[PDB]
């Protein structure tokens, strides 16, 4: 997104990379990383389902 | 239902089958019936062991189920960090709630997060807010100066770092303690008794130590977690869930807490002359430290505890241990707290 | 020792009237005990900083009252723990120390394992202490039938 | 500690010291101390005086050049960071620098105060003094220093 300011009068985040839509993953191992990379948009992926979302059908753990 | 070693068993067996013939009187190790019959008798003996240790833990369960006193689950490690800014602030910045910590000693790779928005003040300079650390256990118990960097763009962070070590990271709770809390809770049943305040102030998971002291028409309670440092929130929380145990007729306050300081020297003769170096100086001088800070407001210093704390070490490898200053006990007062300050080992 | 570190718990513990009808003991030492025994008596092994699994063997002795109720039978199990601790450390290093122990050195380990459980039976409280010591029972005896088969085979 | 009992004598001694005259670059042949009559001294030439009357000497006429090289200090805090917190962490006989290049210092007393010589610039007549350090606070530029004698040769 370009065009994009996200202000607040006289108000202002303290971490930088705020009010953009930049997001930061950190994390000492790929098991770490892995987690928050998925865990940061699998939830909000909804569907139809009758049922649930992706999350309850795929286990995406004992990463290592 | 009695437990029984494997020999009694099998010799029982041998007798009941050797009535009626004649025939099978050789048990040598190598005859193969002396074989089968040890197998059955070492199957009964571990069934009747498995047996009591599940009766142990169908009791247990029972306790739990009855009075719904669930045992403590892992409890979160958490305490407090210093930000500071290359210049003073501004402007009111805005901190939300879920910003991340991390360490960058590769040691202590663990994670940490807020849970309660923090905002500066303007003019300021530094301010210190909590961090609660995602992992439960062992882990949370970094030491000191563990946390460096924010891990996130930090512009207006030069550095991070923490002036007190984290001790509330903890273990799950062993069968004693859960025991040790449910007598408590038994005994708690008649309010208006100090027994029974003991219980309705502990009845929050986080806090550990917690003492009453009572005067003439007032009622005052002291209580810290591990780290020694009470909180307004675990104040209000303490206060919003005692009310189904406070004195009806009496005023009651949760509040009083101090750091009372103490310097410990000890001499120890080491049964081995060689092997005196610096390096097991530091390493009992660590163990000293660790068990005088979990003491508690309640508990008090006493010289034979000590010696017990530190001759956990073998005696064949320390033969002799003596204090040239401590000679007699030190009566904590009820506000304050007996805790390491500092310690100074020599061997002679 | 050469390769990884070991508990301090284990460290500490490890460098320190009845008798059954069926087991004899014996307080003969293997040779392999000998030799491995002084290099844990000695400062020149590795050794973490921290402990964990409490649920082993050596903290269920350490907690239980058998060092001043019974110093003879703790004797024993530390007899028995020296012996088990150095054949597991051949085999996964360190393959020179083979040809030092044999099968007798292991069979009086069961006569010593069989003796003392019986002593700890007759209390209730070593219940979690014997219901270790009778799964390596089985264990040692398996290692006597193929010691001798895999000394030739190494 | 030196550095603290001779920042406390001067404390003590401070009202008696009025002889003394502050000027920008007073390097006079004559000791203080040592003699009533009235002399012109500015802060590195009085801390290195103070300094002689002990065993140790230093050096003459001890500029800025004599802590970068001489190895005499070890820097307590670095310049280009001004915390108003940190300031009761500090401790008595503390060197105190002003000015964006180094153009005076100071002594660290307690209670939140330094010595020092302030005046007009054309030789003032104004004689030694103490001030608080909410008004210097400005232009205290982060930089503190500290003395050790145990080491060095």
């Amino acid at each position: 997104i370009q065009e994009v300011q996200a202000v607040l009068p006289e108000v202002g985040w303290l971490i930088d990379g705020d009010g953009d839509n930049e997001v930061k993953f950190t994390g000492s191992s790929a098991h770490e990383v892995m987690t928050g990379i998925i865990r940061r948009f699998i939830p909000y992926m909804k569907y139809n389902y009758t049922e649930n979302t992706i999350d309850n059908y795929l286990d995406y753990d004992d990463l290592s | 239902m009695k437990t029984r070693k494997l020999t009694n068993i099998l010799s029982k067996l041998i007798d009941k089958t050797m009535a009626g013939t004649s025939k099978i009187t050789d048990f040598t190790p190598g005859s193969a019936s002396r074989s089968l019959l040890e197998a059955v008798s070492l199957e009964i003996e571990q069934f009747y062991i498995l047996t009591k240790e599940n009766i142990d833990w169908g009791i247990q369960e029972g306790i739990i189920e009855a009075f719904d006193f669930q045992k403590r689950q892992s409890k979160r490690a958490y305490g407090d960090v210093t930000i500071q800014f290359y210049q003073p602030l501004d402007m009111r910045m805005y901190i939300p709630a879920g910003t991340t910590f991390t360490s960058t000693r590769q040691e202590y790779p663990q994670q940490f997060e807020t849970l309660v928005d923090y905002y500066a003040e303007p003019d300021s300079t530094e301010i210190v807010v909590e961090v609660y650390c995602k992992e439960t256990g062992v882990a949370g118990n970094v030491p000191e100066g563990t946390i460096n960097t924010i891990a996130s763009g930090s512009s207006l962070i030069r550095s991070v770092n923490n002036e007190y070590s984290f001790n509330t990271g903890t273990k799950e709770e062993s069968q004693e303690d859960f025991k040790r809390r449910f007598h408590s809770f038994v005994e708690s049943r008649g309010r208006a008794t100090n027994k029974s305040v003991r219980y309705g102030a502990l009845q929050i998971p986080d806090v550990e130590g917690v003492y009453v002291y009572e005067e003439t028409g007032h009622i005052t309670v002291f209580a810290h977690d591990r780290n020694g440092n009470l909180s307004d929130t675990l104040k209000e929380d303490i206060i919003d869930a005692l009310q189904d145990y406070r004195p009806s007729g009496i005023m009651l306050d949760v509040t009083g807490v101090e750091k009372e300081e103490v310097n410990v020297s000890a001499t120890v003769t080491i049964s081995n002359k060689s092997r005196i170096g610096d390096t097991l100086q530091k390493h009992i001088e660590s163990v000293i430290r660790s068990y005088l800070n979990n003491l508690k407001t309640s508990d008090d210093l006493i010289i034979t505890d000590l010696i017990q704390a530190i001759m956990n070490i073998d005696d064949v490898l320390i033969y002799d241990v003596s204090f040239d200053n401590l000679d007699e006990n030190i009566i904590v007062p009820p506000q304050g707290i007996i805790r390491a300050g500092e310690i100074k080992v020599e061997l002679k | 020792n050469n390769f990884i570190p070991q508990p301090q718990g284990l460290l500490r513990f490890l460098n320190t009237s009845f008798v059954s009808k069926f087991y004899t003991p014996q307080l003969q030492l293997s040779e392999l005990a000998k030799k491995v025994l002084t290099n844990i008596k000695t400062d020149d092994i590795p050794v973490l900083e921290r402990e964990f699994n409490d649920n082993t063997i050596i903290h269920k002795a350490n907690d239980t009252l058998l060092k001043v109720q019974a110093p003879r039978m703790y004797m024993i199990l530390q007899s028995i723990v020296l012996e088990a601790y150095a054949i597991v450390n051949c085999f996964v290093e360190n393959p020179s120390s083979l040809k030092y122990l044999t099968e007798e050195d292991v069979s009086i380990t069961r006569e010593n394992l069989n003796y003392v459980a019986d002593y700890l039976g007759n209390y209730d409280d070593y219940n979690s202490v014997v219901l270790d010591l009778r799964d390596l029972d089985l264990c040692f005896s398996a290692i006597e039938l193929q010691l001798p088969l895999i000394k030739k085979e190494a | 500690p030196l550095s603290t009992i001779l920042a406390l004598d001067l404390n003590d001694n401070l009202k008696s010291l009025s002889n003394i005259k502050y000027m920008f670059k007073g390097a006079p042949k004559e000791n203080p101390f040592g003699t009533d009559k009235d002399v012109y001294i500015d802060t590195y030439n009085l801390l290195y005086w103070l300094y002689l009357g002990e065993d140790e000497e230093l050096a003459y006429p001890m500029n800025i050049n004599y802590f970068f090289t001489e190895g005499r200090f070890f820097t307590i805090f670095g310049k280009g960071h001004k915390y108003k917190v940190d300031v009761s962490k500090f401790i008595v006989g503390d060197i105190l620098f002003f000015g964006r290049s180094d153009t005076n210092i100071g002594i660290y007393v307690g209670d939140g105060e330094f010595i020092s010589m302030m005046g007009k610039f054309p030789k003032d007549e104004t004689p030694i003094g103490k001030y608080k350090l909410d008004d210097y606070w400005n232009e205290f530029n982060g930089r503190v220093m500290r003395f050790d004698e145990e080491v060095y040769i």
